[PDB]
RNA sequence: ACAAGUAGUUAGAGCCCGUUAAUGGGUGAUAGCGUGCCUUUUGUAGAAUGAACCGGCGAGUUACGAUUUGUUGCAAGGUUAA
RNA sequence: GUCAUGGAGGUAGAGCACUGUUUGGACUAGGGGCCCUUCUCGGGUUACCGAAUUCAGAUAAACUCCGAAUGCCAUGUACUUAUACUCGGGAGUCAGACUGCGAGUGAUAAGAUCCGUAGUCGAAAGGGAAACAGCCCAGACCACCAGUUAAGGUCCCCAAAUA
RNA sequence: AAUAGCUCACUGGUCGAGUGACCCCGCGCCGAAAAUGUACCGGGGCUAAACAUAUUACCGAAACUGUGGAUGAACC
RNA sequence: CUGGGGCGGUCGCCUCCUAAAGAGUAACGGAGGCGCCCAAAGGUUCCCUCAGAAUGGAUGGAAAUCAUUCGCAGAGUGUAAAGGCACAAGGGAGCUUGACUGCGAGACUGACAAGUCGAGCAGGGACGAAAGUCGGGCUUAGUGAUCCGGUGGUUCCGCAUGGAAGGGCCAUCGCUCAACGGAUAAAAGCUACCCCGGGGAUAACAGGCUUAUCUCCCCCAAGAGUCCACAUCGACGGGGAGGUUUGGCACCUCGAUGUCGGCUCGUCGCAUCCUGGGGCUGUAGUCGGUCCCAAGGGUUGGGCUGUUCGCCCAUUAAAGCGGCAC
RNA sequence: CUGGUAGUUAUGGCGAGAAGGUCACACCCGUUCCCAUACCGAACACGGUAGUUAAGCUUCUCUGCGCCAAUGGUAGUUGGGGGCUUCCCCCUGCGAGAGUAGGUCGCUGCCGGG
């Protein structure tokens, strides 16, 4: 997951105060993985979590990713002093605020849903709750 | 490659609603008409609104979306 | 009619609060002042309620 | 001569004195509190600087102009220079 | 300084009306796979691609149909308070520090760096935090073998509850 | 080796009262390895002398007050 | 200027974000523009409305020019961006030169120098029937002081007098003086042969903070392992600890904190190399693997290189890894 | 009742449906004259009134779109406090945006004709 293009290559880190403004109630699916605390989710983590979910479902049911990594983040190499302008874009993140449903699944029985979602949760840097519609 | 910016131009209201002004007092500095010349108010070449007579400044709604400033003796 | 007593120090307090305590007419800690109960005075007290004690 | 000390200070027995006569002097068991002075610093007990100690010597002056305040004399005048 | 009244201003939040980013579904013009006379012109094919269209759902420092708290400017015949301004004489200062809050840079590192805002230190002794410029409480004119409180405390070191 | 042995999805007997999931909150447990010496409450030590909620006494500053004194300004 | 200096980049002006809903506000923070242009792209009077799509139609194609419909603006506005603009500030046409001279109450901005706006008055005009508008352009960049020179004007001065020379005043021209408040009319390097004044205001060593990186330890378990995730390995991802690495910062020390390796002397940690005890094993035995307890003692001599490190020879029960100003 | 001309944040707009007309107002008829088209009497301008309410206009109906909009709650936040802190919690005051109950097919002048 990467934006096809961006207006600006470099972007403020932002903050993650408050409950997610949208996407707090499960919408397209039966079961959802809900962020309990805030965190940046990288595109690498979304993929690791997606494949874990989907593999356990064995190409059965549907998987909605409800977060998208819109925000770039930069880094400076090792051995580089402070200053001389902002670093090069390194990766893509989705700032997830508490209460945001990150993944939704349908078309599998509860037991399989609840297992696929715990397998996904173990790839994410954020405390999660499983919630059902 | 960045590191540039122009001098800040000190735009915005220069006299308060309900304040007495003398003729020629600049009321609002602006690019374009954020606020329109009301009664006894002129619009200068750079869109500066100035009192044409002495009196009291009143910022008023024009209609729904627009705003004007007037000077009432 | 209110009796206002300055109970906390102004050291470490912002200027607005200090200026209000001054306008109430309070000086040193444990200074007392007697004021007519108006909205003007009530409003001052509200700004510095954490610094003063108020009786009747 | 069982003590851990910027050396005093506050409390204080004991012992020894006796004054510019004072709610006095010397010493100080013991107890509390307590990181010199100066310079330079955001910040120095400083493991930053300077001084071994004592003594002497050792740093905003004068002249001529400017300006301002004070004072005094005279006042639409005042004042002389060589 | 507060109260009342009026006003400028687009932040927080929110929203998706615009611009960008974006998910799923339905729809549907093309293009690309597959055979046919064929010039693959067009059919019969299609989840190999794909531009609009809508339905639902997200997202933003440089998005806004909206929009606070505060702060700001002013008015008053309001209540308190005690300064403002002008003109002269004399300065010093132009290495700041940390803490809290709001931002950037950084790695949402630094006792980092750079602004904004408040405080303390600087130039502030006293009490607390063992010790501890910058934290908590609080401002030392002098004397007293008087009293009441603050933070912090009350078994012993160690004043106060083995409440 | 396969067959059987045991043990059993399934029971009527006993013996007989509770027993099994799931969610939330409080306080704890593991995860937890560094270099001179205990050494991550200042110490002693504490099972409260810890924590939560409520309550009240007291201690505690050069704060404020009391008594005496010195002094600046403004006013009369 | 500079997260030491050099190298690189930058230096003035405009627009936006940063900027915390007045104004202002920093960084070698995030993005773009300017050093002009226009005789109309200025003034005024009158009239007008754009983008795109659908449908139909010769050349004619996805797209040229017609026509109808829908279309608040999805266009345009000389040029960046922001704020404005559809009574248009956008688009036509007619006449024009106000892209005027003297000014200017009063305001904004502001250390100063400068910069900005301005009703209104007078002169004389343009357009308009008039009302009226007009001192350039929708607004905000498009510029540079003084001194010195040049040119034009001039009811100014003219060193005894008349003149003149020369000066003054008004107008205007001549500089990337762009390091853009411009040291001069006129200016590059090397120093390990160096010197003085200073600074821990500022680098090289070590300490400190930080821990990205590094080392170690974990979580999840796709898998590998005939079968079997977990004997042993363990992808994609996730969480820590340590403070030995490579780094960041610049807080102590520049009126000196000697800096690599070795020698001598060790001492400490345990994340254990050997020896001791133990669990699991894909442990028959002999050997091993892996984990747990354990820091008592022990832990070699040579070849090469200044080396540390490393490779090699020969041993050994073993030839541990780290800290102590490496 | 209708023509003209104003004010008022669209509660006033859009869309849909219906009715109406010699008194206006329209369309409408004509290009001789003033005056017009970068071609076009389409428009503008001038002169008419045979025809027509079809359209504009006027009145009436409706909530499909828009617009307006409470209360309550929530976010945020001034001030005051706490934490375990990418952040979160408590007290006091202020208090959205969204959503909603609801509202709206306007209202208020002056002049001429009837
Ligand atoms: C990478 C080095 C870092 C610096 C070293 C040190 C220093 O200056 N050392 C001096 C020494 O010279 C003599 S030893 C020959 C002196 O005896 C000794 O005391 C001392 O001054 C000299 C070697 O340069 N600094 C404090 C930091
Ligand atoms: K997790
Ligand atoms: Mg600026
Ligand atoms: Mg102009
Ligand atoms: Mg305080
Ligand atoms: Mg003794
Ligand atoms: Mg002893
Ligand atoms: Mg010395
Ligand atoms: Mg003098
Ligand atoms: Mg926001
Ligand atoms: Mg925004
Ligand atoms: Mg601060
Ligand atoms: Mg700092
Ligand atoms: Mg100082
Ligand atoms: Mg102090
Ligand atoms: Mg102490
Ligand atoms: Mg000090
Ligand atoms: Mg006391
Ligand atoms: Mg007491
Ligand atoms: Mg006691
Ligand atoms: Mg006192
Ligand atoms: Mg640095
Ligand atoms: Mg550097
Ligand atoms: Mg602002
Ligand atoms: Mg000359
Ligand atoms: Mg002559
Ligand atoms: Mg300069
Ligand atoms: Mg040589
Ligand atoms: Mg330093
Ligand atoms: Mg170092
Ligand atoms: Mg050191
Ligand atoms: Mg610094
Ligand atoms: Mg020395
Ligand atoms: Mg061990
Ligand atoms: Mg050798
Ligand atoms: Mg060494």
């Amino acid at each position: 997951l990467v934006p096809k293009r961006v207006k600006y290559r470099r972007e403020f880190r932002g903050n993650m105060r408050g409950r997610a403004k949208g996407g707090t109630e499960v919408a397209f699916g039966e079961y959802g993985l809900q962020a309990v605390e805030a965190s940046w989710i990288t595109n690498r983590q979304i993929e690791a979590a997606r494949i874990a979910m989907t593999r356990y479902m064995k190409r059965g049911g549907k998987v909605w990713i409800k977060i998208f990594p819109h925000k770039s983040y930069t880094s400076k190499p090792i051995g580089v002093r402070m200053g001389k302008g902002k670093g090069a874009p390194e990766g893509w993140v989705s700032p997830v605020k508490r209460g945001k449903i990150m993944f939704e699944i349908a078309g599998v029985p509860e037991d399989v849903a609840r297992e696929a979602l715990r397998l996904a949760a173990h790839k994410l840097p954020v405390k999660t709750k499983i919630v059902k519609r | 490659s960045n590191g540039r910016d122009s001098e800040s131009k000190r735009l915005g209201a220069k006299r308060a609603d309900g304040q007495f002004v003398t003729g020629g007092s600049i009321l609002y500095r602006q690019r374009g008409t954020k606020i329109y010349p009301g009664t006894n108010v002129g619009r200068g070449g750079d869109d500066t609104l100035f009192a044409k007579t002495d009196g009291v400044v009143r910022f008023e709604r024009m209609g729904r979306d627009k705003k004007k400033v007037s000077v009432y003796p | 009619k209110l009796e206002i007593t300055l109970k906390r120090s102004l050291i470490g307090r912002p200027q607005p609060q200090r200026k209000t305590v001054q306008a109430l007419g309070l000086g040193k800690t444990n200074s007392v002042v007697v004021k007519e109960d108006n909205p003007a005075i009530r409003g001052m007290i509200t700004k510095v309620s954490h610094l003063v004690d108020v009786k009747e």
